[PDB]
RNA sequence: UGGUUUGGCACCUCGAUGUCGGCUCGUCGCAUCCUGGGGCUGGAGCAGGUCCCAAGGGUUGGGCUGUUCGCCCAUUAAAGCGGCACGCGAGCUGGGUUUAGAACGUCGUGAGACAGUUCGGUCUCUAUCCGCCGCGCGCGUCAGAAGCUUGAGGAAACCUGUCCCUAGUACGAGAGGACCGGGACGGACGAACCUCUGGUAUACCAGUUGUCCCACCAGGGGCACGGCUGGAUAGCCACGUUCGGACAGGAUAACCGCUGAAAGCAUCUAAGCGGGAAACCUCUUCCAAGACCAGGCUUCUCACCCUCUAGGAGGGAUAAGGCCCCCCGCAGACCACGGGAUUGAUAGACCAGACCUGGAAGCCUAGUAAUAGGUGCAGGGAACUGGCACUAACCGGCCGAAAACUUAC
């Protein structure tokens, strides 16, 4: 119904395309997963898959997840996640102990993208919310990027929740949606999207079969 | 090397370059100096870049050291002494010990000596 | 790269030297201007001789940028000096003679009489 | 500006306390026969004996 | 190492004539018109080079009456079809931007012998 | 009906309620500008006139007067009407109005005045509370920990234009010229990103003016906005690169209906059954079990004492785990967050590469000279990538676990 699959990004390059153009693409390394459990309705409520990635040495993990890691009956790995479907005939396809691999996708159709933004740290009005500011001279008091004015007077009264105003930003999770893919390479199971991904160099991300127009 | 992240110590780029010199002149001269932490941090990897530079004799490298550190007597005694002493060492060529706090304003020290093992 | 108050040089046999622009077509609030874009402008400075006086109000087209602009294969445009060309409402020149080269894109732009009389295209 | 009003006991006594100070941790160490408690930011120093001890 | 080497390598052109800016070049480059294509010759002096591997760009110039063109081509461009270095030139400095105030005689190089 | 202009009453505030526009920043109503759906026409069609429903989004840039108001210049769909102490000076601007000069004109013989005119004229305050934007410590979820998730419940966004087909067809004397449905290309706004273009680069490179210094030549350094000039690796950004504006379903307002007596007929209705929109509910992204009904699926340990007086409680010693200190980051106000601790590549150095810069010193040669050529893709170098335990993470300290019971099985 909705295949997904795992990775990290890694970089930019550059490909050229058959009609000789020209298209930025993002690398992303997509490593073999395993399926370590299964939802089902009758026991959970919901339908859905885990699975897991990364390569971690045994004395690294902590003692139940090992725990569980063995019952499942796999190795341990670093990070792990789940792919929610909607119906009980896709996730009859999937089982235990499967492995999964990049190749699963096919060039020329639209995925979705998933990750974590930057760290922007603490900034000001004007650079988070695209505020604007005023004139810099002709008669200036030091309010040259402060915003200003913020409400009414006696009526109501208050500051009325919600008003867009400083603090930090960044680090959350952020997606897009249908990003065309153009060339799967088997033998290193990468990827090349066309254009940017949300995340940072050596960050997570997960990648989905799009949703609104796939 | 890479250049401080931060704002720099002594308040402008010529300070930071004169007090870095002065301190590399006083180690090399003496082998052990105690000083604020993030003094000795900083100094690690220039007083390092400047073994490196004289590790491999030559007239080219005298002229560099000259350039940098400025004095006569020191340089001979570097190049005299301290240089095939690390002949067969290849990095880590100093150490810092972290040391006791202050009493006047209660900023930590640390104490950086030129290993001496073999 | 043309916003409203500018000056540019007119590549004409008309008469005109400098036009002033007055602002750019293309959709409300239209900011900037790119090679092939209908502009309308008025004349500040023209030979006393010419068909047109000084202090009309007419439309032209931008043919020459200098600001660095993208073309779709990779390759990239600059001029020395900004450049436009006087043109009516049937989208052919009002002059005869075209000076300097002109860019590219007025080719999938549909001006088809500006290209074929220009002395070199790129 | 300036505060309007003089606060409650209690929201001051409340305020106040949570200003204070923590103790740090302590290490066993010997040196010349006798076992002295040192912080361990200091464990190579006292091992050397670079740092004084009353 | 430039860890996209191994994707980089594959889509790497070779027989690339070695040049140094500075230098007068001509260039074969390919074009669309109409679903005809022909080949079009663009004589210039290069005057800058960004090294970019997979993505080193170049850049010529030349005086066409009496104003100036420029362009900027990937070194790898499926377009370009040959390279034809004509002369050798001489220039202290790697970049030549000073060039964009200089008209007329000003604007010509020392040749290299 | 509205209390929004000009008005009438003096009831709260002269041991103070600081004042018109403009800048920035909202929020609300519909008496609707477009965007949407209908109907009646003195509706051929395009295009017009009028009425009904509808508040999700948008509503430009300039010239003139301080101006409000108002006139004008060029496009788009439009350049909507109003309230919130004629929104907002403990956010800002002082152009006139309302201080002290002088002048013009008038009135007054005079000292002066004249909602008549012209010129310049000090805008104070270190955040106690409410509120708001972010982040922490503590505490319960009924043995104590750890990984992964359901979603009650909330927030974010909701914009359009041009062109080509259908077809010069329907229509119309001609001129002129369609509904509906497809296809291609654009404006604004927002989010992400640094691979191409651009901005930045206080320990990079080269040249160069003056001066002082290292015995002197050569070669170097300090200072003079980095002394001034020509260049940029990384990181951060836009003028740069990608992508977003739904489709579909459910129930509705305006309207159009099918079957039908009261009331032998008729009627969309009083019983029933149907169609019908950027309006409402799911459907898109994000937050979310402090949601006290304190959720769900799993794994780990489920055991050693002492005391008061045996009713429970307190104290000490432990397992699972956590914390402190240490090296760090693109995580960062501090905290927290993420990785690492010799069973090791976390940082530094070394080597190597990419990259930047542009041809080192010494020697030799030619030239009296100032200079050029060979040794030579030369010399120097931070941010990107790989190997190497050479240096630094250590003979280490602190917290941390079932009063129980009742009912059917
Ligand atoms: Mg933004
Ligand atoms: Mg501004
Ligand atoms: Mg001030
Ligand atoms: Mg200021
Ligand atoms: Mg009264
Ligand atoms: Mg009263
Ligand atoms: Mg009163
Ligand atoms: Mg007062
Ligand atoms: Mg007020
Ligand atoms: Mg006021
Ligand atoms: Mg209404
Ligand atoms: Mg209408
Ligand atoms: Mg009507
Ligand atoms: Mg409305
Ligand atoms: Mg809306
Ligand atoms: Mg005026
Ligand atoms: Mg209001
Ligand atoms: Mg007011
Ligand atoms: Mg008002
Ligand atoms: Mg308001
Ligand atoms: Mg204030
Ligand atoms: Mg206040
Ligand atoms: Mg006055
Ligand atoms: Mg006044
Ligand atoms: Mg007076
Ligand atoms: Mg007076
Ligand atoms: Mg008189
Ligand atoms: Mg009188
Ligand atoms: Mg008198
Ligand atoms: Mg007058
Ligand atoms: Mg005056
Ligand atoms: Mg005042
Ligand atoms: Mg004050
Ligand atoms: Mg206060
Ligand atoms: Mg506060
Ligand atoms: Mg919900
Ligand atoms: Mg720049
Ligand atoms: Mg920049
Ligand atoms: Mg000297
Ligand atoms: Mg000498
Ligand atoms: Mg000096
Ligand atoms: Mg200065
Ligand atoms: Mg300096
Ligand atoms: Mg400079
Ligand atoms: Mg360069
Ligand atoms: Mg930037
Ligand atoms: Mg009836
Ligand atoms: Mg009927
Ligand atoms: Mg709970
Ligand atoms: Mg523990
Ligand atoms: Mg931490
Ligand atoms: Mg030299
Ligand atoms: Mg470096
Ligand atoms: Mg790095
Ligand atoms: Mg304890």
């Amino acid at each position: 119904a909705r295949k997904g699959i795992l990775g990290t990004k890694l970089g930019m390059t550059q490909v050229f395309d058959e009609n000789n153009k020209v298209v930025p693409v993002t690398v992303v390394k997509a490593g073999p997963n395993v399926v370590t459990r299964i939802r089902t309705t009758e026991r959970d409520g919901y339908s859905a898959v885990q699975l897991a990635y990364g390569e971690i040495s045994p004395r690294k993990v902590i003692k139940p997840v090992a725990g569980q890691f063995a019952a499942a009956g796999v190795n341990p790995r670093r990070h792990v996640a789940e792919l929610r479907l909607d119906d009980e005939a896709a996730v009859a396809e999937y089982e235990v102990g499967q492995e999964l691999t990049a190749e699963i996708f096919s060039d020329g159709a639209y995925v979705d993208v998933t990750g974590t933004s930057k760290g922007k740290g603490f900034a000001g009005t004007m650079k988070r919310h695209g505020f604007r500011g005023q004139g810099a001279a002709h008669g200036a008091q030091a309010v040259h990027r402060r915003p200003g004015s913020i409400g009414g007077c006696a009526t109501p009264g208050r500051v009325f929740k919600g008003t867009r105003m400083s603090g930090r930003m960044g680090n959350d999770r952020v997606t897009t949606q249908n990003l065309k893919v153009h060339k799967v390479d088997a033998e290193n199971g990468v990827l090349l999207i066309k254009g940017a991904i949300p995340g940072r160099n050596g960050g997570l991300v997960v990648v989905r079969s799009a949703i609104k127009r796939g | 090397p890479k250049p401080t992240k931060g704002p720099r110590l002594g308040g402008s780029s010529s300070h930071q370059s004169a007090l870095l010199a002065n301190l590399a002149t006083s180690l090399f001269e003496h082998g052990r100096i105690k000083t604020t932490e993030p003094k000795a941090r900083a100094l690690r990897p220039y007083a390092e870049k400047l073994i490196t530079h004289a590790k491999k004799g030559a007239l080219h490298n005298r002229r560099e050291v000259m350039k940098k550190i400025r004095d006569k007597d020191v340089v001979h005694t570097l190049f005299a002494e301290i240089g095939p002493f690390y002949a067969d060492r290849n990095g880590g060529y100093t150490r810092i010990i972290k040391v006791e706090n202050r009493k006047g304003d209660n900023a930590p020290m640390a104490v950086i000596e030129l290993v001496r093992e073999k | 790269m043309i916003q409203q108050e500018s000056r540019l040089k007119v590549a004409d046999n008309t008469g005109a030297k400098e036009i002033l622009c007055i602002r750019v077509l293309g959709g409300s609030s239209r900011r900037y201007a790119g090679i092939g874009d209908v502009i309308v402008a008025t004349v500040k400075d023209a030979i006393p001789g010419g068909n047109v006086k000084r202090g009309d109000v007419v439309k032209a087209v931008v043919v020459r940028t200098v600001k660095e602009r993208r073309r779709a294969d990779g390759s990239y445009i600059k001029f020395d000096e900004n450049a436009a060309v006087i043109i009516k409402n049937d989208n052919d020149p009002r002059g005869t003679r075209i000076f300097g080269p002109v860019g590219r894109e007025l080719r999938e732009k549909k001006f088809m009489k500006i290209v074929s009389l220009a002395p070199e295209v790129l | 500006a300036v505060p309007k009003r003089r606060m409650s006991r209690a929201n001051t006594r409340s305020r106040r306390a949570q200003w204070k100070a923590e103790a740090p941790g302590l290490v066993t160490v010997s040196v010349a026969g006798q076992q002295r408690k040192v912080p361990r930011r200091l464990l190579k120093a006292a091992r050397l004996g670079l740092v004084d001890l009353d | 190492m430039n860890t996209l080497d191994f994707v980089d390598q594959a889509s790497l052109r070779d027989d690339i004539p070695t040049f140094s800016p500075g230098d007068t070049v001509n260039v074969h480059v390919k074009v669309i018109e109409g679903s005809k294509e022909r080949i079009q010759v663009f004589k210039g002096v290069v005057i800058r080079r960004q090294g970019g591997g997979i993505s080193e760009t170049f850049t010529v110039r030349k005086e066409s009456y009496g104003v100036g063109v420029e362009r900027t081509f990937p070194v790898h461009s499926p377009n370009i079809d040959h390279i034809d270095v004509l002369t050798r030139g001489d220039v202290r400095r790697a970049k030549l931007y000073y060039l964009r105030e200089l008209r007329g005689k000003k604007a010509k190089i020392k040749e290299k012998r």
